[PDB]
């Protein structure tokens, strides 16, 4: 998960 | 906003369509090539090409279990671009290239038709 | 294999699966939520959801145009899960983060449940 | 376009  | 997002989501999402694929599960039309058949889901052809994108959107073909293509399309050039729609993977050889390009052209899938005109330039 | 590979071609595909779903383009089933309808697309839900694989690939529930989720599935978080699907976005906020993983161990979405483990172990 |  990654901040877009 | 404030989303977070999976990385691997979109690719997870297309290998588990080409699973449903493979096993021909909820597959709801056959797109005839030269006599040779290939089942697919309308959807994922619409998300890829311009053609059945334009197909699908019509009132009386978006109904249709059967697509007939165009006689001059080439069986094998469809099911590598078949496979490419499903996987993300164009299996491009110096003995399909033409192939794949003609048929990349016709069903309107940009991207396929900009690497066949570079590796045909490299070659030339 | 020999195959190149677009890197960017899942995310264009489920940009444009989610563009049909905006349109509500060949959508072929409704999720009722207490009360609350939710249009889709089977296969989308399908290769997102160990619940929807299992309602689908079942010979009677996978001709099935409405489908009715269990009373104590809140409608805020499958509507976050069903655009989570759709775009690999997840809209997690302290206000909707116990709905949202309740929904996701319900629809069997792993990774979210995942996330959701981990921002909550955070907060405590 | 990458080699996979
Ligand atoms: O090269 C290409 C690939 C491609 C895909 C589509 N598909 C869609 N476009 C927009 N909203 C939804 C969909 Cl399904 C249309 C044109 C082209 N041209
Ligand atoms: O967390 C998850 C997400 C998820 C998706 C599916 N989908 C499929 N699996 C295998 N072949 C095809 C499909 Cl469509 C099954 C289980 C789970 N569990
Ligand atoms: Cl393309
Ligand atoms: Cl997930």
């Amino acid at each position: 998960w990654v901040i877009p | 906003d404030s989303c977070i997002q999976f990385t691997r989501h979109a690719s997870d999402v297309l290998l588990n369509l080409n699973r449903l694929r493979s096993r021909d599960i909820l597959t709801d039309v056959v797109i005839v090539v030269s006599r040779e058949q290939f089942r697919a889901h309308k959807t994922v052809l619409m998300a890829c090409s311009g053609l059945f994108y334009s197909i699908f959107t019509d009132q009386l073909k978006c109904n249709l279990s059967v697509i007939n293509l165009d006689p001059e399309i080439n069986p094998e050039g469809f099911c590598i671009l078949l496979d490419f729609m499903y996987t993300s993977r164009l299996n491009l050889r110096e003995g399909n290239i033409m192939a794949v390009m003609a048929t990349a052209m016709y069903l309107q899938m940009e991207h396929v038709v900009d690497t066949c005109r570079k590796f045909i330039k490299a070659s030339e």
